[PDB]
């Protein structure tokens, strides 16, 4: 492409707005895996284990023995955000998977 | 270059004046009484020196700097007239307690657009103390049960003198002239509307019978005459006070159901 | 009706006649009640009440009275209106002098008082002592006074001298100013003084006292005792949510001057002494400084506020300069706005709008069908009715929207088509659709562009926009007679698709009866599009106006080009459809199909033509693949031979054989050599790719790749854009200025490197930067052209004149750039035309030249034909419609009452956001040498040389005309061939411009006259007998005494006769100038005309902009002033003079230049005032005083068109002439007697001055003139009204000027009546001041 | 990420210029040549690269590789901007034996 | 539009819909191999044709044999995503080997058929999967209409920002758009009758209702604020004369 319709092409990827059905792109460049997990919308598990318990609000998994303290091992509840009004005035929502 | 601004312009000439000796402002003041131009002239150049130091303590007003100096004459011109030249007493020292005085009688009345008088001007520097007072021991927001509890005032009373202090802001400060708009109905089609609904009252009681209009028309002003109550418009048709209601009665039904088939609803007029 | 609005000061009796009260209290509300008390700034006595028809009582409330007064209180029924006419004023004790005129830089005060700037304010703050009315005494006026100065004074004097301090002292003179005896005192002694500085002030104080005196003004009413004060409806108390209100700072200001007046007006009788009765004075004068303006002297804040207060003078002006805010924009009714949607089955002369949009905007109009019908009686149920939308409502709408036109524009507007009308139809969506056709004049493309839309209302509004803002009528463009409407990019490729012809196709060599008949067989699929065939067709021609003809003719064409002639009328012939039909094919049909049928056929023309081009092509499968972008097989090849050489070069840099200075030029030309390498065999192997096989052996035809389809139909892209794509880039520029020695080898289609990618970011920011600039300088250029052709409206039909502008075809350079036929389309002629042999006429009078007159003209041999141009017809108050052109949207002549001077502003500015060796003659035709403007003697030897620097080669073709104009420099050898053909290329002249040739015309022995040997001559050769000659001295490097000696070689006679040149007495000599090597030496006989001596030798906006400012350059160009003789100033003066003797009259005037600029040092030439003497930029205020107006105009057309030329738009000549004739209005007398000296009138007030005072006994009553160019920012302040100097810029100084003058306005112009609310005299609106001078010339 | 060269102790839109609005060759690996908003503020404000780093300073830093005569060793170094006109930076795309 | 591609030169744009038809060409015949109940041994020899085909990174045989191969192809069924980097992308070599493997045409080009016709286009056209975007420009706060609402004190002007709004500023350059036709009933219109005129829009909306098309000559409320201004300065303004 041209530098004149690249300076414009990255201001098309800014102002875009959640839909309601996402599909992940045929082709990418390999930054789109990286760029989710910075940003503070995706939920990262801190712990590793096994899922205990999974819901639509919340997910609560199971810390193994090996990375935890003497106490409270298992003590690890994922509260996901349901839809709340953003600055822009757009819905934002978090789904297991 | 050199600017004439009236503080430099002012006190320039204020060096030029000679000092008041106390054994010669006695002297002064008793000639003063007797009468002379020139005696009650000279004396007032004397106290002058002294309302320039006076006024440049008080600052951070509503009055400007001239306003201070100006205001502080007339202090002393009211107070070299009267005078007590057998007590003794300085004369100095008996102008220093009217221009104080009259420096805090003109520092209220033309702070604020609105003019205020003494009663309630009274209230709201003893608040502004107290708000100044109890937010020093306290160290956080005063609340509204908090003054009304060291001043031993009602909870009621607090609230309507806190909110007298307007303190209104600029306007074309930004536009706020361009936001506001009018209270008053300037909507041409409201305008209109209420053309075509005067116009169709005048025609629906000219279209009903002949007595039950002249009936309602003398009783609240419709048609434009002036407005009688029960015992007024007795006299003039029928004393009877009784049978004059029965008919208004029978004409408010029929204008009611002459609005109805005429295609306008009664609750669509208040929507 | 009203007109005539008069400026003056304002008198202290009519104050009090406007005022209802007096005010004197500052309180004006009540905190108990929010109602007004009396005697307040929103107080009910004096203003209105504070609703309709009450009182402060509230006893009287009925309407039967409306104009009684109430008897408890002073405050009277009335509207709610009334509040903005009622004013009051204040009462003051001591007068104060106002602002205005001592803000501005002449004070208004000390012109009539004799006193500076200073000195008046020194005694208005009571820091100076003045006398007045001395009388007997040594004291003056003027002089100043101190405290022991003036006690002094009355010691001596004793009586008769009255000391006044204060602004009472400043009044009291103004009374007994004596302005008639006053003006006799300057005017006595004007002869008497010799100054520059003396006579300049001398001018501003009888210019000013005589129009003080004939405007009926008083002095006294300078100061002002009472002041007025502003309707409270202007400064309003609005409460808003919460319980709190606002309150305007100009109440603020009003409150402080009152209590200071009631401080002042309450110590009258106390005794106040000296000390304190002088600054209570400045107390109150600081107020009223701070109520008029702010930020100038005073500057007053206020509290919990860093701005300072706005004053009165600054809520006139507001933002965006000296222009209100109100004036740059205001808001309307019936208005919206949407996103635009292209829709291919629209009409051209309507366009869509949305149910939810045409239900608001109309709705008043819905409701004056439901109560003419008979359902609704009552508005109140008609509202009902169109919020619920049942089905009936959607009856009546379509029934008020039939043939009602609304307004359609975008949000920025260039020209007169960004506003064009349109008929509304009904559409279901929330977008408004929009005709494909007309998306080329809005300038606005589909992606989220957002216009307006406007619904008229009067019946006077729907005739309006029917007749010229109507779609189907503005379909020329206001700059040239190309249409605007032509077929945009995707109908143009679906129309060469269509005329194409293949070698081989389905369907070949057929016959078909009619073009019914041939279609039919296509949609049966017996047919390809593109096949050679054999059709009948049946055309009309037109050649005879008012009657048709049918004939039967059989041509070879394609089923395609078959098919196109179905949608063009009979009137057109056949040929103009067998061609290719590209993008300017088409263009070149509308504009030809315009001229010949007319209007009412053109607009279905246009339209279905985008009809058959979307249906034929959608059809179609053109798409943009990857294997569309051909690479040839000949990149590497020339790729791999580019870096070879490049290696050889660098190799030699480190050894030293070549430099840097000149490797950087051989790189960037050998990569530029293979770049036109690469684009040469990349367009041949596109062109004739497709290879096409027919009874055997193949052939070549064009090839229908679809990249190349979209660059030969010119529909969209360029040829330069596809070097890009399938070939190499080339070099590129950096920021800095320079380019890159390496190219970008790579493209689009093989893909980029992270350093080659990185290079074309510096172009295309540097793009993308100069797109955001030029929209605000492009809109500030348009601004400043129309305010200075707005009073230019063409009233009249017939002037008179005989006067124009000779024209000629673009002759310079090698070819012809704009033929003759292109520059006289539309211009009258202006005298007879002649023919080659004389008693002969082509053209009788001024007609209008068409169409059919350019074929007439391009037959016969003229080329030089006068027209009537507008900076001639010197009528006043308007230009005729004679001497303007044709019309550029209308083919007819321009009509009585068309704004010409609008139209020609923003046909200049509408093309703004697209603007960002000579050492031999070589001629390239073949003709007869035609030397025009050129001296040249015989010479002995056959050269012909002429040193004359005044020439031009020009070689006149078999017609007689010059095909071709060179320029021919001074000193030049070239053999005269006249009357014998030249061939191509053939070379006329052999001069060298790096040595400056010197000749004499006298032919003889050569001697030095006065030269002294070590002073200015210097026996220099050089190295190895090189060069062994004698070199001169420079002027600056010589001692002394040979500063002032000037060297004169004097040709004479062998036999010892003095040689003298025919015309001039004075014999010819040779020139000596500085640093010349002079290879023949004294006593030899020199051949005349041989080398006597050696002597050595931007663009854009800013560029188009300067032309009309008249912006002097940087460095000037020296000319001579009067023709004559040349020569050579003093060199020890410092000052190079050279005196002028011309043989019919001398002149001992003459000019100095500096030794800063070297420029014609030759001792001992022609003048040649016209012909300019040292090289670089020239000035047009030089031109226009020298040589006439005739040249200055011709110069402006020529280089604003060689900056409009070079981008590619094409702008008529009309428009750059219209401003010329605005910036030559005004001119400068020398001579008057009958006026001032030094003085500003215009030209045509000049010549009607002139033309009456010469009807006399004395014949000698009038003066001579001269004319002056100004830019455009001088001459739009140059107006008499002072609403169109207001609006422009500074309001200040032009509120002041107007006001001591007492100038009366007229309105007669096209911004003065916007802001008043009356019809503009311009358009449909001047039928309406014919009737209103009509009824007042009558009385 | 997005940094910018308008507000408090800098240059506003109207006095910017020309040179401001500008690309230098220095932005190699710091400032994003081609991402710029549209507008009236084009390249006053310009976001920041990927492996953009800032210095102890306060500069901006790029990564590069450290080269040697007879092969490319492993060792990263940042160089800042000063420092990077003595050495010869090679291409990120180049014959690899 | 494809005419946009010469002007915009935008390569990368079609080399996306080429690569991308690959993308769902190849993500159908996964999802139909399961429809035909295959061998999991199969799939793996599938999936080991794309990913240890082309040049890039290849990663496979780690993975459970029936646990993950059932999980991956239900996943993949709705396309093969693909990683192309900025300025690492694939050749024209690779992008045309993807579409053999998928029984599809290398040119990229196919030609289509009419709907409404129902006759076979001439020339091939280029069919794809192109990611698209939507922004936040939506015609709900776009379009505006007003034909009456309230006005300021000050100034008898038209209001925006409110609960009711929506209009369009005439500014300086629209008026000299009109001056330059011979339009002067409109530019009269639109700058008196139509704003700043309190008795004059009252009485024009009165004469709209019964069907009287007139106007009425009436003062602009922003000349009227202009005159009672500068006569507080001490300047005489004779507008009756
Ligand atoms: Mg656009
Ligand atoms: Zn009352
Ligand atoms: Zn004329």
């Amino acid at each position: 492409d041209d530098a004149n319709r690249a300076l414009m092409g990255s201001n098309m990827q800014r102002q875009a707005v959640p839909t309601l059905r996402a599909d992940k792109p045929l082709v990418g460049t390999g930054m789109e895996r990286n760029v989710a997990r910075d940003s503070g919308v995706c939920v990262v598990a801190r712990r590793g284990g096994v899922i205990d318990s999974v819901d639509a609000s919340r997910v609560v998994v199971r810390v193994a023995d090996d990375e935890v303290e003497t106490g409270e091992a298992g003590v690890d509840i994922y509260n996901l955000t349901k839809y709340t009004r953003s600055n822009q005035n757009t819905c934002i929502n978090q789904r297991p998977l | 270059t050199r600017a004439l601004d009236a503080t430099q312009l002012y006190l320039n000439e204020i060096g030029f004046s000679p000092l008041l000796t106390p054994e010669e402002e006695v002297h002064f003041a008793r000639l003063a009484q007797k009468g002379d131009p020139a005696g009650r002239k000279r004396m007032i150049e004397s106290n002058l020196r002294l309302v320039v130091k006076i006024a440049r303590r008080y600052v951070n007003r509503g009055l400007s700097l001239l306003d201070l100096i100006e205001e502080g004459n007339l202090g002393l011109i009211r107070a070299v007239e009267k005078f007590d030249p057998e007590r003794g007493f300085r004369f100095s020292t008996y102008a220093t307690w009217w221009i104080r005085q009259t420096i805090e009688r003109a520092i209220m009345n033309q702070t604020r657009t609105i003019r205020l008088p003494i009663h309630v001007v009274k209230e709201l520097n003893v608040y502004l103390r107290a708000a100044r007072e109890l937010t020093h021991k306290l160290d956080h927001e005063p609340s509204p049960e908090e003054i009304a509890n060291l001043l031993e005032k009602p909870v009621a009373e607090v609230k309507r003198m806190l909110g007298l202090n307007e303190r209104v802001t600029s306007v074309d400060v930004s536009t706020l002239l361009d936001t506001l708009t009018d209270d008053r109905p300037t909507d041409p089609c409201e305008l209109l509307q209420d053309d075509d609904l005067s116009e169709s009252i005048d025609q629906w009681l000219t279209e009903l019978t002949d007595k039950q209009r002249e009936v309602v028309i003398r009783r609240f002003g419709l048609r434009g005459h002036e407005s009688s109550t029960l015992e007024e418009v007795g006299q003039e048709i029928g004393l009877t006070r009784e049978r004059v209601r029965q008919i208004q009665v029978e004409a408010l039904k029929r204008l009611r159901e002459i609005l109805e088939k005429n295609g306008l609803s009664s609750d669509a007029l208040f929507q | 009706e009203f007109d005539a609005i008069r400026i003056g000061l304002a008198s202290p009796e009519m104050i009090r006649s406007w005022s209802f009260g007096e005010v004197k209290k500052p309180e004006t509300i009540n905190y108990r009640t929010f109602k007004p008390e009396r005697d307040g700034l929103f107080c009910a006595k004096i203003f209105g009440p504070v609703k309709d028809y009450e009182c402060l009582c509230g006893k009287y409330k009925r309407l039967k009275h409306r104009g009684v007064i109430c008897e408890k209180c002073g405050v009277e029924v009335a509207l709610a209106k009334v509040r903005r006419e009622r004013m009051g004023h204040i009462e003051l004790a001591s007068p104060v002098a106002h602002i205005w005129f001592l803000k501005s830089l002449p004070s208004r005060i000390g012109l009539l008082l004799d006193m500076t700037l200073r000195d008046i304010e020194r005694v208005l703050y009571f820091e100076s002592y003045v006398v007045i009315d001395p009388g007997m005494t040594t004291l003056e006026k003027g002089q100043l006074l101190n405290d022991e100065q003036y006690f002094e004074a009355l010691e001596e004097f004793g009586d008769d001298f009255d000391a006044r301090m204060g602004a009472e002292a400043v009044h009291e003179l103004l009374n007994a100013i004596d302005l008639e005896h006053e003006i006799g005192r300057l005017r006595e002694e004007i002869p008497q003084t010799n100054s520059e500085t003396k006579i300049k002030k001398l001018s501003k104080r009888l210019k000013l006292m005589e129009a003080f005196q004939g405007s009926g003004n008083k002095p006294e009413w300078m100061v002002l005792t009472v002041l007025p004060v502003l309707p409270p409806d202007l400064r309003p108390l609005v409460p808003l949510d919460g319980g709190r209100f606002a309150t305007s700072d100009l109440n603020d200001l009003y409150r402080r001057v009152i209590n200071r007046n009631n401080r002042l007006k309450r110590l009258l009788d106390l005794a106040a002494p000296d000390i304190i009765v002088r600054n209570e004075k400045r107390m109150l004068q600081e107020a009223v400084d701070a109520l008029l303006d702010n930020g100038r002297r005073g500057r007053a804040i206020t509290g919990s506020n860093k701005r300072p207060l706005k004053s009165l003078a600054d809520m006139i002006k507001g933002k965006q300069g000296r222009f209100r805010q109100n004036l740059l924009g205001k808001r309307v009714d019936y208005s919206g706005r949407s996103v635009i949607t292209v829709g291919p089955t629209l009409r051209l002369h309507q366009c869509g709008l949305p149910k939810k949009m045409a239900l608001e905007l109309f709705k008043p109009f819905i409701f004056g069908k439901l109560e003419g019908r008979g359902m609704a009686t009552t508005i109140k149920a008609a509202k009902k009715m169109v919020e619920r939308e049942l089905p009936e409502v959607w009856d009546v709408l379509a029934e008020v929207i039939r043939e009602h036109p609304v307004l359609l524009n975008r949000a920025p507007t260039l020209h007169r088509l960004g506003i064009q009308a349109f008929e509304p139809v009904l559409i279901e969506g929330k977008a408004i659709q929009l005709h494909p056709l007309v998306c080329a004049a809005y300038n606005a493309d589909f992606d989220g562009d957002q216009m307006a839309v406007h619904v008229p209302l009067t019946l006077e509004a729907q005739l309006e926009a029917r007749a010229l803002m109507m779609s189907t009528n503005n379909i020329l463009s206001p700059a040239n007679g190309e249409p605007i409407i032509v077929p945009s990019q995707d109908v143009v490729m679906g129309l060469y698709y269509m005329t194409r012809e293949a070698i081989n196709a389905k369907g070949e060599g057929m016959a078909f009866a009619d073009l019914q008949e041939v279609d039919r067989a296509y949609r049966s699929g017996q047919a390809s599009l593109h096949a050679r065939v054999k059709v009948r067709i049946n055309e009309k021609i037109k050649g005879e106006d008012g009657q048709l003809t049918a004939n039967t003719r059989i041509v070879d064409t394609t089923v395609g080009r078959a098919l196109l002639f179905q949608v063009v009328p009979a009137g057109l012939p056949f040929d103009v459809v067998n061609q290719s039909m590209k993008k300017k094919a088409i263009s070149k049909l509308i504009n030809h199909c315009y001229r010949v049928v007319g209007l009412k056929d053109t607009v279905i023309f246009a339209d279905q033509l985008m009809y058959t081009g979307f249906a034929y092509s959608t059809i179609s499968g053109v798409s943009i693949g990857v294997n569309d972008f051909v690479i040839p097989d000949e990149k590497a090849r020339i790729i791999n031979a580019a870096t070879d050489e490049v290696k050889e070069i660098e190799s030699q840099y480190a050894s030293g054989l070549v430099t840097q200075g000149e490797k950087y030029n051989k790189v960037i030309d050998l990569w530029s050599k293979a770049n036109d390498e690469v684009s040469k065999a990349m367009m041949a192997n596109l062109s004739k790719e497709k290879v096409v096989d027919r009874e055997g052996k193949e052939v070549d035809q064009e090839s229908f790749n679809s990249m190349y389809m979209m660059a030969d139909s010119g529909a969209r892209g360029s040829a330069a854009q596809i070097r890009q794509l399938a070939g190499m880039r080339g070099l590129m520029a950096k920021p800095d200025g320079s380019i890159i020695e390496t190219p970008i080898t790579a493209n689009f289609r093989e893909g980029l490197n992270v350093l080659q990618y990185f290079i074309s970011t510096h172009g295309a920011r540097k793009g993308l930067a100069d797109t955001a600039l030029k929209t605000a300088n492009s809109g500030y250029l348009t601004r400043r052209l129309v305010d200075v052709a707005q009073d230019l409206v063409v009233t009249e039909i017939d002037c008179g004149t005989e006067h124009g502008l000779l024209m000629s075809p673009h002759i310079e350079g090698g070819d012809v750039v704009e033929p003759l036929g292109e520059r006289v389309l539309g211009r009258v002629i202006a005298r007879d035309v002649f023919k080659p042999g004389s008693d002969e006429v082509i053209v009788p009078a001024g007609t209008l030249i068409d169409e059919k007159w350019v074929d007439f003209l391009e037959v016969m041999s003229v080329d030089e034909v006068v027209v009537r141009s507008p900076i001639t017809c010197e009528t006043r108050h308007g230009i005729c419609a004679m001497c303007y052109g044709r019309d550029l949207a209308r083919g007819h002549r321009v009509n009585i009452g068309e704004a010409v001077g609008v139209i020609a502003a923003q046909s200049i500015g509408e093309p703004g956001t697209q603007l960002t060796a000579a050492d031999n003659v070589q001629v390239k035709n073949g003709g007869t040498i035609r030397l025009h403007n050129l001296k040249h003697v015989v010479r002995a030897d056959g050269a012909l040389v002429a040193v004359s620097r005044s020439g031009e080669l020009a070689v006149a073709d078999d017609f007689g005309r010059e095909r071709e104009r060179y320029k021919l420099p001074y000193g030049a050898v070239i053999s005269v061939k006249e009357g014998d053909k030249v061939d191509p290329g053939a070379i006329v002249a052999k001069w060298d411009p790096h040595t400056h040739p010197i000749v004499t015309e006298v032919d003889g022995t050569v001697a030095f006259v006065g030269m002294e040997e070590g002073i200015t001559v210097k026996r220099q050769t050089d190295e190895l007998t090189g060069l062994t000659n004698i070199e001169v001295m420079d002027p600056k490097d010589r001692p002394a005494a040979g500063k002032d000696i000037r060297p004169a070689v004097k040709l004479i006679d062998a036999a010892g006769k003095d040689l003298l040149l025919p015309g001039t007495d004075v014999p010819a000599q040779y020139f000596l100038p500085a640093n010349a090597l002079v290879n023949l030496t004294d006593g030899a006989k020199v051949s005349i005309g041989d080398v006597v001596a050696r002597i050595p030798q931007t663009g854009g906006l800013p560029r188009v902009a300067d032309l009309f400012e008249a912006r002097r350059p940087k460095e000037p160009s020296i000319l001579a002033e009067i023709s004559g003789t040349i020569s050579f100033g003093k060199e020890t003066k410092g000052k190079r003079r050279l005196v002028i003797t011309p043989n019919d009259g001398s002149d001992p005037y003459e000019e100095l230049i500096p030794k800063w600029r070297h420029l014609n040092v030759f001792e001992g030439e022609q003048v040649n005032r016209g012909e300019v003497i040292s090289d670089g930029p020239s000035n047009p205020h030089d031109i226009l005083r020298l040589l006439g107006v005739s040249s200055l105009a011709k110069y402006i057309v020529n280089e604003i068109q060689d900056v409009y030329r070079l981008q590619g738009v094409k702008i008529n000549d009309k428009h750059i002439e219209t401003i010329l004739r605005q910036m030559l209005r005004k001119v400068e007398v020398s001579e008057s007697g009958d006026s001032s000296f030094i003085k500003g009138d215009q030209v045509e007030l000049t010549q009607v001055l002139e033309e009456n005072e010469q009807l006399g006994t004395e014949d000698k009553f009038p003066a001579k003139y001269e004319r002056v160019l100004l830019g455009i920012t001088k001459a739009s302040l140059s107006t008499e009204s002072f609403i169109s100097a207001a609006s422009f810029q500074e309001t200040t100084r032009v509120l002041t000027e107007a006001a001591v003058t007492g100038k009366r306005d007229f309105l007669r112009g096209l911004k003065e009546n916007v802001v008043v609310g009356r019809l503009i005299p311009a358009g449909t609106g001047l039928a309406y001041h014919s009737e209103r001078k009509r009824q007042r010339d009558l009385g | 990420r997005r940094v910018s060269a308008l507000g408090p102790g800098g240059l506003t839109r109207e006095r910017a210029g020309f040179e401001v609005r500008d690309v230098h060759p220095t932005h190699y690996g710091r400032v994003c040549p081609i991402e710029t908003p549209e507008g009236p503020n084009i390249g006053l404000i310009n976001s920041l690269a990927t492996y953009a780093r800032t210095n102890k300073y306060g500069f901006l830093e790029s990564p590069y590789r450290v080269v040697k005569d007879s092969l490319v060793t492993d060792e990263i170094v940042f160089l800042s901007a000063i420092e990077e006109a003595d050495h010869v930076i090679a291409q990120a795309s180049a014959t690899l034996n | 539009n494809p005419l946009g591609v010469p002007s915009r030169m935008n390569v990368g744009q079609i080399l996306e819909t080429h690569l991308g038809l690959a993308a769902k060409g190849l993500g159908e015949k996964i999802n139909r191999m399961l429809e035909e109940q295959r061998k999991v041994a199969e799939l793996r020899k599938f999936l080991h044709e794309i990913y240890n085909e082309i040049g890039g990174r290849e990663e496979n045989l780690d993975e459970l044999g029936d646990n993950e191969i059932l999980a991956l192809a239900k996943n993949l069924r709705g396309g093969v995503p693909m990683a192309t980097p900025v300025f690492d992308g694939a050749k024209e070599r690779e992008i045309k080997a993807m579409l053999k493997l998928a029984d599809l045409p290398e040119s990229g080009q196919m030609r289509l058929f009419d709907g409404r016709t129902g006759n076979q286009f001439e020339r091939p056209t280029t069919v794809g999967y192109m990611y698209m975007l939507k922004l936040n420009h939506l015609v709900d706060d776009k379009m505006h209409a007003r034909s009456t609402g309230s006005y300021s004190l000050v100034t008898q002007q038209p209001l925006g920002g409110k609960a009711q709004f929506g209009g369009q500023r005439f500014g300086e350059m629209e008026v000299w758009a009109l001056e330059a036709y011979g339009a002067a009933y409109t530019l009269q219109e639109m700058l008196t009758v139509k704003s700043d005129d309190v008795n004059g829009r009252t009485k024009m909306y009165k004469n709209i209702v019964d069907g009287d098309h007139r106007m009425e000559a009436g003062m602009p409320e922003s000349f009227n604020v202009l005159i009672k201004e500068i006569r507080s300065l001490g300047i005489d303004i004779e507008l009756e004369t």
